[PDB]
């Protein structure tokens, strides 16, 4: 609904914490990392708590682009796991690049 | 060197008692005085 | 926001980018050292102060420089 | 099963005493400056940053616990030694309550002899002495010690106890040493400390009881002198002096076999609680005591399953299948996964035995006082204020350090593989919830704790003493707590509860004030132990003090503990450790945001918590349950007087000075802080100067702790930069670099001294307190 | 200035002003402001003794 | 008799308190047994401090009022065991264990070294703070270092 996925990314299996999204998720910004992996495992939030993700492509929407980075250093440092990309979701939608800006 | 009393909290630690006991002494023979006699 | 500059001094180790917790830093080309790679910082808004970049990085004094400035959302690192 | 062990992986030799800092590697390299010492005694118990093999992290654990059991056994010994050598002990057992107890002399050099108190003075020891506050003569003459050379054989002993576990040290580290699945069998460790450790330990306690301490202790209290039997009473050829002494049934152990256990019942009783002649329980009642305990801790040993060649042996149960049938549907998947962190993190059990202990140590502190275990301890008032102290203070560390190693676990230790949708997730899902309503009620028993206390120093300086909370103003009574007084004092009599008890649980409870003999220079019987504590509006006061500090402390490290891996300010804090300074000055300031610094701040919250127990024990039992008996008319005189509160309309009312004076802080100023320190600064010139020369030197090292504290270390460098600017401009140049000391250091020195100096102060205070009344 | 020759460093901001240190290699191109890389006995505050300066801000002894 | 003191010999309360610590020794050996060992040690202390009392009275000690000696360090040689010998005295041993720390510094320049203390590159230096002035007025006079 208010935090729909990009088109092609599936969910990850997270039974909700209470570390996630606030207000500012609804009225500043949010942020969303994109990442693909091979199988299903096993792997800690960055808001605590641990998750289960697919094979395929995992989206995730957090408060906070240092929850993604750490995020993405945990799938680089235990899963070898770098296609990681970082987007920014304004409130009406957009969703700009900002994680590899090189390309 | 010598192994176990060359590390220095040992010779530390034995140069504080060595002295405090030199300086003990010193107390118990000078029958311990708060100036120096000088008659 | 605040202030990130990088002086001549660098010589291009790539251990402020690595230990940077937000992809502030990217490496440009450069001829000025062996590396043949400046550190340079056009994400001085996404930047929260945290100087784990200069943590890391190895000269006599640091080749970058963050100067704590004005105070965002973002620089103040709040998921609120 | 099985003791799989390997055989010698470590040699022995001295290649590596040359060589400190040999066990991490940013140490092996060398000193070059002064920051690598104290990362030498930092990093030294830390295993697992010495070496990554969990195998190899147990064997030092295990050498390091019996190197242990040895310094306790040489401590064990040094007491001991000092009760054989140069101790009061053959005076004191034939006069326990006129002399002081007293172990250790000063030597008449440089004016310290002074220190020698006349009140120790007595046969065999007649130099004066240090009183001790241990309780360790009240213990010696319980469990049946008469002579100083069966000392000298205990302190041998001992001696040769800590060879033995030196020797065990070196044995299951350098030469014959168990693997990690031999640690894993969680199952018989449980069995054979609850069976074999605990089990037969009390059940050999109770022989010991039953064989030597009660008929000693029955010598003692019907009135013969220090002459005794201790071999001649003892076995098989002396079995009718066993008949003698308290009926040994009908004759020898033939009762045991046939189960008639009725014929027992003079030297295994169940009579209540403390005896009026000594002060103490029953003896008969601490050995059917340990027994009863005995045989319940050797059924609780036969519960967890364990396979062998043993062949109908193996009925029990596995830890995994309990934890893995509890479930529930608010708790998703319960206990799975507790089985593999607790046989897998040693954090994880260091911070349960560790809380365990803690709390073991703080119940031991109360019922200890309060049902006196030893004879004639409860009239020697230092030992009594010095053993709840001390027990506390043992108690609050341990569970700070329950908080530590629990943090520690969840940076190290914590796999997300294992805790899938458990109880552990599930905290750290909701981790927000529990701290910010642990916040809340923080918040709520601060304000209506010690906003009372302000309220009364407030109506109290207004000249409204109506208006005070307080038994004379608004009231707060203990209202559930006076019921369940009133129920365990009632429960005693015929047809109640328990029908057969025949001196209740504990005179506390509402029952009877109890007296002993005693000298005190030339005086009368005087000098009660123990006596009803009352609960009034000042107890649920000082209670919910102490419900604010142990939540505040909990609020601290519960803190470090779940938020030790992430946060919404450091998403990344596991890769950054347990003890780290912070993450910068951005992100508007990471200052003390690592677990090891919640361990901390939670050392001076349970300071707070400790000094406010102690305090709470000091002046009840100083004004409540302690003093005298007077000569005219058994009048109860405490030691501090009753006090007139005048009221509002102009008439008195007579209250306890505990009653009186905690409604507000200034009555804790003025008559406990003020009017209870006169004997520690006026000792000077006598036996307690010592305590006022340890009041001011702890004064002193609290302070200097303020330094450590308030500041940082980049003052502290470039101060050192011009000091080593004035060492190299006269050629002394270390190769040493001096430093300043870590952030993180500066925080560890300045919380240790923190805390040795105002627990010394405390110390100081309390002995030289009641040493004098 | 070459391999093994003791220099001074006249940078300000230096940890190492006023002191001496041990050339242990010269960059041979030319568009390298601060080539000399030079050792110290002494390390710094993040335990480090390397660094790369320049021709003009050392002094040969 | 300087301000607000006089010299041990006809200082009243000297008197006083001499006659009240002897006499407070005079009744506890008076109350004791003399063969215990307390005795013994409270004699010695009696002989001990009539030697120190008359130590004080002997030498110019000055106290005036409260009894007790007040010590004059303005550098008269009356008064020139007050201060002046136990500082030539100090500065004899400060400069012995400054010396030889920083000859110990001079000789090792190693880092293994200062926390294993060689103990042949130690006693020598210790001996020659023995002597340190004349080996460190030399160095005064010649200049250690240039650094600024
Ligand atoms: C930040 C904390 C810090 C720490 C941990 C240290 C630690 C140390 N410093 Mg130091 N320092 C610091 C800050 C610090 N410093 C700062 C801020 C400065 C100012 C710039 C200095 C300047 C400094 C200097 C100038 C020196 C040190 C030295 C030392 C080392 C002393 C070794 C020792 O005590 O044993 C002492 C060993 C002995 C006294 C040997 C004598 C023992 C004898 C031989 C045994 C036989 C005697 C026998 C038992 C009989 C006894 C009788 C007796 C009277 C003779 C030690 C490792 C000294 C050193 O390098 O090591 C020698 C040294 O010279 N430091
Ligand atoms: C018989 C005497 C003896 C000797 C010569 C050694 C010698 C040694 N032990 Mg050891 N040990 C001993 C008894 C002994 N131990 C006892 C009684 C225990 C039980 C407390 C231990 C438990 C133990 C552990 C857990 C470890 C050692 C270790 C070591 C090595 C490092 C020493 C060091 O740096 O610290 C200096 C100590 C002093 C100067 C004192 C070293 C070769 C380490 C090792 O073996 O490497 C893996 C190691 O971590 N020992
Ligand atoms: C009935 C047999 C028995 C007895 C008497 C003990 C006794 C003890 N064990 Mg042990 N243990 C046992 C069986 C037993 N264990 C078995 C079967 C296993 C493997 C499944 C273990 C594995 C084990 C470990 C890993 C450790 C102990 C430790 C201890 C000591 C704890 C210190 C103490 O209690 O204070 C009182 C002291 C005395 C009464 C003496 C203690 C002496 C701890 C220790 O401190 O190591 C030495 C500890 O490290 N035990
Ligand atoms: C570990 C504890 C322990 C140990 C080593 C002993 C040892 C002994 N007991 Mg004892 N006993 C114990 C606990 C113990 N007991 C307990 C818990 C009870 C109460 C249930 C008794 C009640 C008891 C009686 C009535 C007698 C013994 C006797 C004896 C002695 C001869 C053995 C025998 O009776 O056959 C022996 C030295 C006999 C004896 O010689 O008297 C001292 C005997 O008369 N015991
Ligand atoms: C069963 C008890 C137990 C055990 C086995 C451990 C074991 C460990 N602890 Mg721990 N802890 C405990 C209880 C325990 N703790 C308690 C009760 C507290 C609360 C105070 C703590 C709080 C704590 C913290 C905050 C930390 C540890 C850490 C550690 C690890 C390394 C410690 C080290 O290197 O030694 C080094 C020991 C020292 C440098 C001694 C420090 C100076 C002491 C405290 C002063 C002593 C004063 C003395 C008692 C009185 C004055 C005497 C004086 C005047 C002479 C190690 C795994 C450290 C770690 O990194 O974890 C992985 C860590 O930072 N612990
Ligand atoms: C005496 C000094 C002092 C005081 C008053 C406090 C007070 C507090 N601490 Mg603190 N603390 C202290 C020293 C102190 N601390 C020190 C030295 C340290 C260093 C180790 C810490 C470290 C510390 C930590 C780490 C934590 C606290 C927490 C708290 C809060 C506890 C919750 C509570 O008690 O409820 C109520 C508040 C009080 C009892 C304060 C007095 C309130 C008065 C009586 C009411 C005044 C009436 C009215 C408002 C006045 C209006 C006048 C008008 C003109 C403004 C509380 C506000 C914890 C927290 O935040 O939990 C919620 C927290 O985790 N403290
Ligand atoms: C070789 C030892 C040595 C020597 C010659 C000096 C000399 C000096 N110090 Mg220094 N210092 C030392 C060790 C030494 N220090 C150590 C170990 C420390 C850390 C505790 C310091 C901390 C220190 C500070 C903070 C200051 C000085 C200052 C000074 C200068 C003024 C005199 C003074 O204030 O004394 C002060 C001396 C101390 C405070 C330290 C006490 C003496 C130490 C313990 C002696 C070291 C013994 C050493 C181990 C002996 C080795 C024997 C060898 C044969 C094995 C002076 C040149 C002051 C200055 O800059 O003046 C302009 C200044 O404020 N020192
Ligand atoms: C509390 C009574 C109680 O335990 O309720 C029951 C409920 C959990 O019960 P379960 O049936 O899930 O327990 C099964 C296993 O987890 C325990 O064996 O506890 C909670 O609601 C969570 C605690 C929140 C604490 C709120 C404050
Ligand atoms: C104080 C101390 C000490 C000492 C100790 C001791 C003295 C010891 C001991 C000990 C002992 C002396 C122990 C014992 C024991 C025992 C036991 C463990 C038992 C048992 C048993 C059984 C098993 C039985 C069984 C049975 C039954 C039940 C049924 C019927 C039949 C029969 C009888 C068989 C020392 C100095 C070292 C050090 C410090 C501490
Ligand atoms: C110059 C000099 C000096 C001097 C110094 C000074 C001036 C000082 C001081 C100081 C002070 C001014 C103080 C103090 C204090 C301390 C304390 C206070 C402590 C302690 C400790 C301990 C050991 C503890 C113990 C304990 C415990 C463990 C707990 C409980 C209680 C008790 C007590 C038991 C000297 C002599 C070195 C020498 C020469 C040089
Ligand atoms: C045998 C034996 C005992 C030998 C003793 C061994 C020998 C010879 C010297 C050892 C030097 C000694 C004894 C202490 C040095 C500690 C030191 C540099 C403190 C300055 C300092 C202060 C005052 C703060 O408040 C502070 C606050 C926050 C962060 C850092 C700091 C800080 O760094
Ligand atoms: S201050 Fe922190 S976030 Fe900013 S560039 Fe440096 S390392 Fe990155
Ligand atoms: S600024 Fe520092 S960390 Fe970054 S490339 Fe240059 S030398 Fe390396």
């Amino acid at each position: 609904q208010a935090n729909s996925l990009p088109p092609g990314a599936s969910s990850p299996i997270f039974g909700g914490s209470t570390g996630g999204l606030l207000r500012k998720a609804l009225v500043e910004e949010k942020y969303l990392i994109t990442w693909g992996s091979k199988e299903e495992q096993v792997f800690e939030m960055p808001t605590g708590g641990a998750a289960t993700m697919v094979a395929g492509v995992n989206g995730l929407y957090l408060a906070r682009k240092e929850q993604c980075h750490a995020l993405h250093r945990q799938l680089v440092a235990k899963f070898k796991i770098r296609d990681s990309k970082i987007y920014r979701v304004l409130p009406n939608g957009e969703q700009t690049l900002i994680y590899p800006k090189d390309g | 060197k010598i192994p176990f009393l060359s590390l220095a909290p040992i010779s530390g630690a034995l140069f504080i008692i060595g002295s405090v006991v030199v300086l003990a002494l010193a107390n118990i023979y000078a029958k311990y005085p708060l100036l120096h006699p000088l008659v | 926001s605040h202030a990130v500059k990088i002086y001549d001094t660098c010589i291009g180790c790539t251990q402020c980018v690595r230990a940077c917790p937000l992809d502030v830093l990217e490496m440009v080309p450069w001829d000025g050292n062996r590396a043949g790679s400046i550190a340079s910082s056009p994400r001085t808004e996404d930047c929260v102060g945290c100087k784990r970049c200069e943590t890391a990085c190895p000269t006599d004094f640091l080749s970058i420089r963050v100067y704590l400035g004005a105070e965002t959302t973002r620089s103040m690192g709040l998921a609120y | 099963t099985r003791a799989t062990v390997d055989n010698n992986p470590v040699p022995t030799s001295i290649e590596k005493w040359g060589k400190p800092g040999w066990f991490e590697r940013s140490l092996a390299r060398g000193p070059k400056t002064t920051t690598w010492i104290w990362d030498l005694h930092a990093l030294a118990h830390d295993f697992e940053v010495q070496t990554s093999d969990r195998e190899d992290i147990a064997r030092k654990i295990f050498a390091a616990h019996f190197g242990h059991l040895g310094i306790v056994f040489i401590w064990a010994s040094i007491f001991f030694f000092y009760g054989a050598l140069s101790s009061n002990y053959a005076s004191w057992i034939d006069n326990p309550t006129g002399l002081r107890p007293s172990a250790q002399f000063a030597i008449p050099v440089f004016g310290q002899e002074v220190l020698n108190d006349p009140a120790t003075a007595a046969k065999g020891f007649e130099q004066g002495g240090i009183v001790m506050t241990s309780g360790l003569f009240h213990l010696w003459r319980a469990v049946g010690y008469t002579n100083q050379t069966q000392l000298l054989a205990t302190a041998v002993g001992a001696l040769v106890a800590a060879g033995l576990m030196f020797f065990g040290g070196w044995f299951h580290y350098h030469v014959r040493a168990p693997k990690l699945e031999w640690f894993q069998n969680v199952e018989s460790m449980l069995n054979h400390h609850l069976a074999g450790l605990l089990g037969l330990g009390s059940l050999a306690w109770t022989g010991h009881l039953i064989h030597v301490a009660l008929p000693v202790n029955q010598m003692l209290d019907k009135g013969m002198k220090a002459a005794d039997i201790p071999l001649p009473h003892e076995y098989a050829f002396s079995t009718e002096a066993m008949g003698n002494f308290f009926p040994s049934f009908k004759q020898g152990l033939l009762p045991f076999f046939t189960g008639n256990w009725a014929v027992y019942s003079d030297f295994l009783t169940f009579k209540g609680g403390l005896n009026p002649q000594t002060g103490s329980l029953w003896m008969t009642d601490i050995a059917h005591h340990h027994l009863a305990i005995a045989v319940m801790f050797i059924i609780a040993g036969h519960m967890y399953r364990t396979n062998g060649p043993w062949n109908p042996l193996g009925l029990g149960h596995s830890i995994k299948e309990i934890l893995e049938a509890h479930k529930g549907p608010f708790t998703g998947e319960g206990h799975k996964g507790l089985y593999e962190v607790l046989t897998t993190s040693w954090h994880a059990q260091l911070a349960i035995n560790l809380a365990m202990v803690g709390s073991l140590s703080i119940i031991v502190a109360h019922h200890m006082y309060a049902m006196n275990p030893y004879p004639y301890m409860g009239i020697d008032y230092p030992t009594q204020i010095s053993l709840f102290t001390h027990h506390m203070w043992i108690g609050g560390f341990l569970i700070v350090g329950a908080g530590a190693h629990a943090a520690i676990f969840m940076v190290r230790d914590y796999d997300p593989a294992v805790n899938q949708n458990n109880l552990l997730d599930r905290v750290l899902r909701h981790r927000d919830a529990i701290i910010s309503h642990l916040n809340w009620v923080c918040l709520f028993l601060g304000f209506h704790s010690f906003g009372l206390y302000v309220h009364n120093d407030t109506m109290q300086a207004l000249g409204r003493p109506g208006d005070m909370f307080a038994d004379w103003g608004i009231q707060l009574q203990p209202v559930f707590a006076q019921w369940i007084q009133s129920v365990n004092a009632a429960a005693f009599g015929p047809n109640s509860t328990a029908p057969w008890v025949s001196a209740a649980t504990s005179p506390v409870w509402g029952g009877n004030v109890l007296a002993l003999p005693a000298t005190v220079a030339g005086e009368v019987v005087q000098k009660i132990s123990i006596a009803p504590v009352p609960l009034g509006t000042a107890d649920f006061m000082i209670h919910h003090i102490h419900a604010l500090t142990i939540h505040v402390t909990i609020l601290i490290l519960l803190k470090g503990v779940l938020f030790a891996r992430s946060s919404r300010l450091i998403p990344d804090k596991a890769n950054l450790g347990f003890r780290f300074p912070c993450d910068g000055p951005g992100r508007g300031g990471t200052c003390q945001s690592s677990a090891w610094d919640h361990v901390f701040l939670g050392l001076f919250w349970m300071y707070n918590c400790i000094s406010i127990v102690i305090f709470h024990f000091s002046w009840k039992m100083q004004s409540d349950v302690y003093g005298t008996l007077n000569a005219t008319t058994k009048a109860v005189e405490h030691i501090v007087p009753s006090t007139d509160v005048l009221l509002g309309n102009g008439t008195t009312q007579a209250f306890t000075q505990f009653a009186a004076s905690s409604v507000n802080i200034n009555g804790w100023l003025r008559d406990f802080l003020w009017a209870q320190a006169a004997p520690v600064i006026n000792s000077y010139g006598g036996p307690s100067a010592a305590y006022g020369l340890f009041f001011l030197g702890a004064h002193f090292v609290w302070a200097f702790s303020l330094m450590f504290l308030f500041s940082g270390r980049g003052y502290w460098q470039e101060l050192i930069e011009s000091i080593v600017w004035a060492h190299n401009k006269l050629k002394i140049v270390p190769t040493i670099q001096p430093r300043a000391l870590s952030i993180t250091q500066g925080r560890a020195v300045g919380v240790a001294h923190y805390l040795l100096g105002g627990i010394v102060t405390t110390w100081a205070f309390f002995i030289a307190r009641f040493l004098a009344i | 200035i070459q391999k093994g020759s003791q220099v001074r460093v006249l940078r300000q901001e230096s940890y190492w002003y006023n002191d001496v240190g041990t050339v242990a290699s010269v960059d041979k191109g030319a568009n390298v402001i601060y080539p000399v890389t030079v050792r110290f006995e002494k390390v710094n505050y993040s335990n480090l003794n390397t660094n790369n300066f320049g021709v003009s801000e050392l002094e040969e002894v | 008799p300087l301000g607000n003191t006089i010299p041990c010999s006809e200082s009243q309360a000297f008197k006083d308190l001499k006659d009240a610590r002897i006499n407070g020794l005079k009744e506890k050996i008076a109350a004791t047994d003399p063969a215990t060992q307390y005795a013994k040690d409270l004699t010695a202390s009696m002989e001990l401090w009539e030697y120190r009392y008359a130590n004080y009275e002997k030498n110019a000690s000055c106290d005036k009022d409260s009894g007790q000696p007040h010590l004059i360090v303005d550098g008269r040689l009356s008064h020139a065991g007050d201060f002046i010998i136990p500082s030539i005295l100090f500065l004899w041993l400060a400069g012995a264990l400054g010396w030889a720390g920083r000859d110990y510094l001079l000789k090792t320049q190693n880092a293994m070294d200062e926390i294993l203390i060689d103990f042949s590159k130690a006693v020598p230096s210790l001996v020659l703070g023995l002597a340190w002035p004349l080996f460190a007025i030399p160095q005064i006079l010649s200049g250690a270092i240039r650094d600024n």
